[PDB]
C-alpha cells in the first residue's frame, strides 16, 4: 500500500 | 521472525522526446508484488503475487492513482535538480526514491526508511528517528529546508509507523502460504580438477528463500579464506535465491574441507564435506 | 560511472536435453540503461524476458534476464552486455559448473 502524500517536491 | 514492506522508484529523464521513464516495485520481504512502468501498456499498478490479486478494484484504482502521482513528483524533481545543479536540458539524469518498514516476530512497528537519490548518489534521507533529515549536499541542504517548513517528515513518519505496518501486516496474513514460509537451502558440493594434483570444491546452495545466506570454508576446523571464491547471492528466476564458495584444494586432501551453511531455513546450520 | 557485475548460469542443475532456464543477472550498475542479450552459438535469442528495474543500498541497479533453453553437448550459450561505462560489449560464456 504506498504513501498517498508523496507530493513534496525536492 | 522479522518482515519488511518496501517500494522502490526509478525516474530517468529522456532530453531527446518526451518524458521520463519510470518504474515502481513494491516488495514484501524478498517478494516482489506490484509493478508499474511508464513503457508498459496498462499504466496501472500491476500485481505480481497470487495474493495480492484478491485485492479488489478500489485497492487497485488506488495504488494506480498513488503511482502516478509519485511519477509527477519525481518528474518535477528531475527539472528542479537540473536547476540546483546548473546542469544542462541536454543530459539524461536519474532520481530514486525508496521507502518501507520493518516490523518484528510480534508484527510490530520497528524501524522506518524514506531515502532519496540523484544521478546515483545520496539526495537527502530521514533518519532512523523518522524526525530528522541527512543532506549530502547544499541542494539537498535546500530541500531540507523545504521539507522541514512543509511538515513532510510528520506526515512520512506517520505512515511508516501507522499505515505501512497495517498493509504489510495484512499482506503477510494473506500471502501467509508463502510470505511465512521459509525454504532451506538445498545444498550439495561438486568438484573440478584444475590440474593433476589440485581440483575446485564447489559449495552450491540452491532454491532457497529469503535471500539471506552464510556460505563459509573450513579447513581442519578453521575459517579459510585464501584460494576461496564467494559469488554474490542471485535469482534463480522462480522467487528463490541461489549462492556457491568455492576453493581450490591439493587433491587427495579435499576431507580436511567443510563447507557450512547458515540459513533462516535451517533449524542448525549444515555443514558438508566431499567424500 | 558504475559497471555491470555479470552472472551467467540455469535456475537448475544442468543435464543435458532437460529443458532449463537461461539467466543473466546484471548488478552494481549505475545509470539504468543497459542493453543485455543472451546468445546461443553466438547469435541473439529473440523471446528473451527481463525483471522490473529494482536497485540496492547504494543506489546501483539490478535486472534478471532469462529464456528457457535445453543444455547440450555441442550448443554454446552466453550473455552479451554493453554500457555506457563499458568501451566494448561484454560476454560472458555459460558454464554448467558456475
Ligand atoms: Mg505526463
Ligand atoms: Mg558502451
Amino acid at each position: 500500500y504506498l504513501d498517498s502524500g508523496i507530493h513534496s517536491g525536492a | 521472525g522479522s518482515h519488511s514492506m518496501r517500494y522502490f522508484f526509478t525516474s530517468v529523464s529522456r532530453p531527446g522526446r518526451g518524458e521520463p521513464r519510470f518504474i515502481a516495485v513494491g516488495y514484501v520481504d524478498d517478494t516482489q508484488f506490484v509493478r508499474f512502468d511508464s513503457d508498459a501498456a496498462s499504466q496501472r499498478m500491476e500485481p505480481r503475487a497470487p495474493w495480492i490479486e484478491q485485492e479488489g478494484p478500489e485497492y487497485w484504482d488506488g495504488e494506480t492513482r498513488k503511482v502516478k502521482a509519485h511519477s509527477q513528483t519525481h518528474r518535477v524533481d528531475l527539472g528542479t535538480l537540473r536547476g540546483y545543479y546548473n546542469q544542462s536540458e541536454a543530459g539524461s539524469h536519474t532520481v530514486q526514491r525508496m521507502y518501507g518498514c520493518d516490523v518484528g516476530s510480534d508484527w510490530r512497528f520497528l524501524r522506518g526508511y524514506h531515502q532519496y537519490a540523484y544521478d546515483g548518489k545520496d539526495y537527502i534521507a530521514l533518519k532512523e528517528d523518522l524526525r530528522s533529515w541527512t543532506a549530502a549536499d547544499m541542494a539537498a541542504q535546500t530541500t531540507k529546508h523545504k521539507w522541514e517548513a512543509a511538515h513532510v517528515a510528520e506526515q512520512l513518519r506517520a505512515y511508516l509507523e501507522g499505515t505501512c505496518v497495517e498493509w504489510l501486516r495484512r499482506y503477510l496474513e494473506n500471502g501467509k502460504e508463502t510470505l511465512q514460509r521459509t525454504d532451506a537451502p538445498k545444498t550439495h558440493m561438486t568438484h573440478h580438477a584444475v590440474s593433476d594434483h589440485e581440483a575446485t570444491l564447489r559449495c552450491w546452495a540452491l532454491s532457497f528463500y529469503p535471500a539471506e545466506i552464510t556460505l563459509t570454508w573450513q579447513r581442519d576446523g578453521e575459517d579459510q579464506t585464501q584460494d576461496t571464491e564467494l559469488v554474490e547471492t542471485r535469482p534463480a528466476g522462480d522467487g528463490t535465491f541461489q549462492k556457491w564458495a568455492a576453493v581450490v584444494v591439493p587433491s587427495g586432501q579435499e576431507q580436511r574441507y567443510t563447507c557450512h551453511v547458515q540459513h533462516e531455513g535451517l533449524p542448525k546450520p549444515l555443514t558438508l564435506r566431499w567424500e | 560511472q558504475r559497471t555491470p557485475k555479470i552472472q551467467v548460469y540455469s535456475r537448475h542443475p544442468a543435464e543435458n536435453g532437460k529443458s532449463n532456464f537461461l539467466n543473466c543477472y546484471v548488478s552494481g550498475f549505475h545509470p539504468s540503461d543497459i542493453e543485455v542479450d543472451l546468445l546461443k552459438n553466438g547469435e541473439r535469442i529473440e523471446k528473451v524476458e527481463h525483471s522490473d528495474l529494482s536497485f540496492s543500498k547504494d543506489w546501483s541497479f539490478y535486472l534478471l534476464y532469462y529464456t528457457e533453453f535445453t543444455p547440450t553437448e555441442k550448443d554454446e550459450y552466453a550473455c552479451r552486455v554493453n554500457h555506457v561505462t563499458l568501451s566494448q560489449p561484454k560476454i560472458v560464456k555459460w558454464d554448467r559448473d558456475m
